[PDB]
């Protein structure tokens, strides 16, 4: 969270495992895996996507891809409203950083790119 | 240095007047020489607010029957005080077979004999009586009703097949004993409207106590 | 400051203000030599006992106060409400955590208390001659809770000035933003009906009214997070 | 909070946030059994290795970002620039300390990173058919540094979203105002030309834009202070 | 003869005929060092693992045979079906107990077998030129199971005469009335979709047709009772 120091409030960050559909509302999202983030208390918070696996093979059009289906979803909800005092901006930004954990791996080299050396 | 007078037993001791049964000769009131008084500790005005300082209470009661005519005169009349415990059928007539059912303890006494006196145990099937019950018994008219607080009923009557020669009055006094209470709560500060609920007059909501002109003038 | 987790629920909170243990008693279970020892009362652990964070209420200058009924507040909510409905008997304790988010330029003070057997009363038609009775929406308001109409008498003819006689805690914006209360199972029976009897009420009322200057966020969020402790259910249906 | 001194230079700074040691390596010297052991490389200590505080940059809502080239940034500046020019070969490490001064009512976040061999690219005439080449003012900007024209691609066709793969640190106004990075000498040769080759670039870009309300100082000062570590020079001229 | 209980379910059965443990392996769990060790797979015990007795089938002289698909057969049924649907991954074993009730004057013999990956085939329009595909009602028939149309080829082009190559047991009315088979989790992956993939089929086919004389109850009841063993679920929804 990169808002003002004087700004406070709570956000509910939720992970819906694969198959599960985006929660209708905050209420139901709360019933699942989630984190109540108080950007008044801590400026950063980290969510862990327990597991993703791009292994299920597909053969759609005529081009055979190896796609996910393991699309877990991360939904962010306003738990409270954004609270600020006089003189503090009414809009703040959140920066999201991501990376794979140590148990991450990759198989089958596949050179592919749209960015190739020019003529 | 002592603190006995502020113990719950002390606070709730004493025998208060909880009931008054009228047995007139000519009259609209109790025309059948008998009367059924369901036990109500609230009979003593002052009691309701006091017991309601707590949520749950447990106790015994000693009942004393002081009978005489409306002039306080003493007459040669035999009486029957029958205690029909909760769950038992009360008499519906001066000739109900209930008056004869052995399981309804009865005391027979003369108006000339000193007051009758008996002890009634904690009757509730629950661990304690409770003045407040936020729920319904399995918008509604059943809200707040804890039935498991019935202590029983006292059926009063002159003895005999024929009406009594005298006009009578039986005053029922109750002394709470072996008192225990739990979960204290704010003391009622608005007048009561109904025996069964906390409803208060929303138009006449008065301040808890007295007021003054300004906060700086005593 | 540190964030705690129970199951899949994680709340961010401050190290540890002072918790209040209602009547000095921790919520405990009910042992084998009880009335129903034939129908062993299953004690939910997994998901049932975790952090439920309810819809935040907005505190305004005009706000009179709010209250929630337990266990009613969760009987609709998720897997606890699951058990609360399809089980004949229930008993349980609760960790209640009421939190605010306000700037150092906001001001006010909330009184947070727990009142067992919080029976609501009606105005009785104003003149007090009408023996009206509170609606089901007022008696058992769900997770949205309900707003007091006459706080001074706690919508029940009793002085809120004396509400402190009950397990309570103050949330004075200039000194703290959260209150925590532990409630043990309080009733005249070991087990009771989860849907018919509300063992207690959660009251949060402004005693020193919300205030701030023009330009500051005008509504302050009161967020109730609560977790069941030592809950038991009996007789599945 | 405490103020440190190296020679005649004294900066006031906070006890010790987290320093970042680029690639886990501390700047060290180069031992005797090297290519030039005949022309003993003098290792400046006295004044050469001390605190150089450059002209403060003003962060604005519109600011796209700034970058400086090392050792170019000091080759003009004082007694280090003295050695940097009249010496044939050079190698050196650096302590870089980027600090902000803003109120608790300002907001924003800068990404501070070090990118070895930060080769700049041109827009190539827009259509990309012009093989234009960056100016000397852009390639080696001096102590005033230079402003990015297209931060998203770091003025070089690469994603700034991935700049964190380089030694870096964040300056999020609501949590910190300074970042510190230690850079070891990084090159494919032990010694190289101080004026022709810029071993690395210092990038400081706003990712979460500066913001504040009307009436608050509209420009926030980014002050770069830097000190050479284990610098060596060879072949005097 | 003696009656056993698991939870609230109690079946009356004979001491212990010969049970068949499919492939000599008992259904076991899946240990911590697995693909999903982050999302700990809850292993239902309480009610989930108990006796489910399905609608009895009536064996007739004309009966061709029945089959059920697992785990499909219970995905609709109660608290197991509860988990089977709202959980992303599943693995489990099964105790299957097929029982008959017939007089010493009835006669016949059923072959009870378990066939992993029991893919059903269609008649292909009779001439075999139609690439028709089995319906969902045929592929995953629920707790009522489904009746074979062409037992000789197990509705899939394979000889039922060779079905004994699979975990099986015979129910020959003149010698026994019940068969019991233990099936371990059999699949090319440790966990899989409970609703999309049916790990195996339960086949019960009359090889020696039902027979009795006029006046004897004309339909004999085949009652399938089954209990999950070492079931695991992952990823709640």
């Amino acid at each position: 969270f990169t808002g003002s120091f004087m700004a406070t409030g709570k956000m509910l960050i939720a992970y819906t495992p694969p198959g599960g559909p985006l929660p209708k509302d905050r209420a139901t999202a709360m019933l699942g895996t989630h984190v109540i983030w108080d950007f008044g208390l801590q400026s950063s918070v980290t969510l862990v996507i327990p597991w993703i696996s791009n292994t299920h093979y597909r053969a759609h059009a005529r081009d055979g891809v190896f796609d996910y289906y393991t699309t877990g979803l991360v939904s962010i909800w306003y738990q409270t409203n954004y609270v600020v005092p006089i003189g503090a901006p009414n809009t703040a930004y959140i920066i999201a950083l991501a990376a794979a954990q140590k148990n991450f791996t990759m198989k089958l080299c596949k050179d592919a790119s749209d960015i190739l050396q020019t003529g | 240095h002592s603190t006995a007078e502020t113990t719950l037993d002390s606070f709730f001791s004493r025998a208060g007047l909880v009931g008054e049964i009228d047995l007139p000769l000519k009259g609209t009131t109790n025309p059948n020489g008998y009367a059924n008084w369901d036990i109500d500790i609230t009979g003593y005005a002052q009691m309701r607010r006091k017991v309601e300082l707590f949520t749950y209470m447990r106790f015994d009661a000693e009942f004393t029957f002081v009978a005489c005519t409306p002039t306080g005169e003493v007459v040669p009349q035999l009486l029957q005080y029958m205690f029909v415990p909760p769950g038992a059928p009360k008499p519906d007539s001066r000739e109900s077979l209930a008056w004869q059912t052995a399981t309804n303890p009865s005391v027979f006494v003369k108006l000339s004999d000193p007051p009758a006196q008996v002890s009634v145990p904690f009757m509730s099937p629950a661990s304690a009586y409770q003045w407040f019950y936020d729920g319904y018994p399995t918008k509604d008219l059943e809200y707040g009703a804890m039935p498991n607080n019935m202590m029983g009923t006292f059926s009063v009557r002159t003895v005999g097949t024929s009406k009594s020669k005298y006009p009578l009055v039986v005053r029922i006094y109750m002394r709470m004993k072996h008192v225990r209470a739990w979960i204290p709560r704010p003391m009622r500060n608005q007048n009561y409207l109904f025996k069964a609920n906390p409803n208060y007059a929303g138009n006449s909501i008065k301040p808890t106590g007295a007021s003054r002109t300004a906060i700086t003038t005593l | 400051v540190a964030q705690l987790t129970i199951g899949n629920s994680t709340i961010t909170t401050q190290e540890a203000a002072n918790i209040i243990v209602g009547y000095g008693e921790w919520p405990s279970y009910c042992s084998d030599s009880d009335a129903t020892a034939v129908d062993k009362p299953t004690r939910p652990d997994v998901s049932v006992n975790r952090f439920y964070t309810l819809d935040t209420k907005l505190w305004e200058k005009s706000s009179k106060g709010w209250y929630w009924k337990f266990p009613d507040v969760l009987t609709e909510t998720g897997v606890f409400g699951q058990n609360a409905q399809f089980h004949y008997l229930y008993r349980s304790g609760f960790c209640i955590h009421v939190q605010c988010n306000a700037s150092k330029f906001h001001q006010g003070a909330l009184l947070v208390a727990v009142l067992p057997e919080y029976v609501i009363g009606t105005v009785a038609g104003g003149t007090g001659t009408e023996d009206t009775h509170p609606p089901y929406k007022q008696t058992q308001p769900g997770a949205d809770g309900f707003e007091l109409q006459h706080p001074y008498v706690l919508d029940a003819g009793i002085p809120i000035s004396q509400l402190t006689v009950c397990p309570h805690q103050w949330i004075n914006l200039r000194t703290n933003n959260c209150a925590t209360i532990i409630v043990p199972y309080i009733n005249a029976l070991p087990f009771d009906s989860a849907l018919n009897h509300c063992n207690f009420g959660l009251l949060v009322v402004p005693i020193s009214p919300l205030d701030y200057d023009q330009g500051a966020t005008p509504v302050i969020p009161i967020t109730i997070t609560l977790a069941p402790m030592c809950s038991e259910f009996a007789g599945l249906r």
